[PDB]
């Protein structure tokens, strides 16, 4: 789930 | 109201604060899925948590938390919404592209009684917080860990609501008795996004696209 | 209990009390809706409705009510429900059957969850209650009398939940929550049983053939 | 324009 993955990582 | 207080759960909601229609209203919906990531990090202790967790959470949650969101921005416009995108839009202009149905529902259901009420900025950061924390969520790795956030944050809630408005004793009850229509719209709203995917001539961005994706 | 009164409500409760399995289930409905209308008929200022508002109420709810009795009809038995019918759907078999994924949803989100917090027959039928006048119910004629009547549902839920049960704060929260479950599983029981009708495989007796039939 | 409920809503 990409994008919502790379949101919340940072 | 200090492990889980209201007044930041109002800054998390002072910070995010912002042609054929249906489409109007889904880029407005996929600009605001970035915007909703940035108010879950700071609705408290959201991010503590297994960060696989903050996705299912999410997932599952997303519908409700944006029509909420936008529902209670319309309380100003009379019979129509108010997108994150500053167009305003009309119950004809619903009408007449065919969703008629739905939007008059959110109208009825959810945006008058908003007003009705004077639902406040708070209140409504409250009830967003308890979507948030769905212990029904399956997939959820403690979700018990879960059932507790929105246990702390319905409670906060009432502390506020026995406050501010003191006069007002059935308030509680009467903010939490939107949620299982905010359910109900959510199921058939999506349920057309499905098919605006299906049909396939409305577009559709890259955020919205995954969040309309087989878990 | 000036105009609301608990026990009459509970009253009602204890008034109305009891190979394909899918088969059963539905015998099993056509013949509880029967006994769900007298059920509504003790409940106090329901009659007090035209008729035609009672039966858009009815109509409007049939799905959620029975659901949730059978729900907590559940609490004893361990992985499955029992039927008005006397019969008992295991999980096995309505996994067998096709439904398994409806029949897990149930059991996770209602009966354990119910459960869990040995949820009193009076707190029983005073949720089914607020569910009734839903006034947010289409075709209603008057939609204020309906409001402030779960008004008064609600109010005497909560002054009930402090009085039996004031060592817990967050119990009056907790059953209105799940509510939105409760929404949430009756829309997609129904969508199972147009399916159901739609391929005729099924026999549905008249009484349910009727619930789905449209307005 | 479903009878058998109305008709127990007699009783
Ligand atoms: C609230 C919405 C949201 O966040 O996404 C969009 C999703 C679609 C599917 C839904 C269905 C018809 C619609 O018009 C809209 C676009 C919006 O709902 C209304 C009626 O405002 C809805
Ligand atoms: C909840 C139900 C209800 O009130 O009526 C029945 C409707 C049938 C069609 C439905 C479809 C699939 C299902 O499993 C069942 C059989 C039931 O769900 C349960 C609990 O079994 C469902």
């Amino acid at each position: 789930h990409k994008i919502l993955h790379r949101l919340l990582q940072d | 109201n200090e492990d889980m207080p209201v007044e930041r759960i109002l800054e998390a909601e002072l910070a995010v604060e912002p042609n054929d229609p249906v489409t109007n209203i889904c880029q407005a919906a996929d600009k605001q899925l970035f915007t909703l990531v940035e108010w879950a990090k700071r609705i408290p202790h959201f991010s503590e948590l297994p960060l696989d967790d903050q996705v299912i959470l999410l997932r599952a949650g997303w519908n409700e938390l944006l029509i909420a969101s936008f529902s209670h921005r319309s309380i100003a416009v009379k019979d129509g919404i108010l997108l994150a995108t500053g167009l305003h839009v009309h119950r004809n202009s619903a009408h007449s592209a065919g969703v008629g149905a739905i939007f008059d529902r959110v109208l009825t259901e959810l945006v008058s009684k908003m007003r009705d009420m004077q639902m406040d900025k708070t209140e409504l950061g409250c009830l967003r917080a308890i979507v948030l924390f769905n212990p029904d969520s399956k997939g959820l790795s403690n979700p018990a860990e879960v059932e507790a956030l929105r246990e702390k944050v319905y409670a906060s809630l009432e502390a506020y609501c026995k406050h501010k408005y003191p006069e007002q004793p059935g308030r509680f009850a009467k903010l939490l008795l939107r949620l299982p229509a905010l359910r109900s719209i959510g199921l058939k709203c999506l349920e057309h996004l499905f098919f605006f995917k299906l049909i396939g001539d409305t577009p559709i961005d890259t955020f919205l696209m995954e969040m309309l994706e087989a878990p």
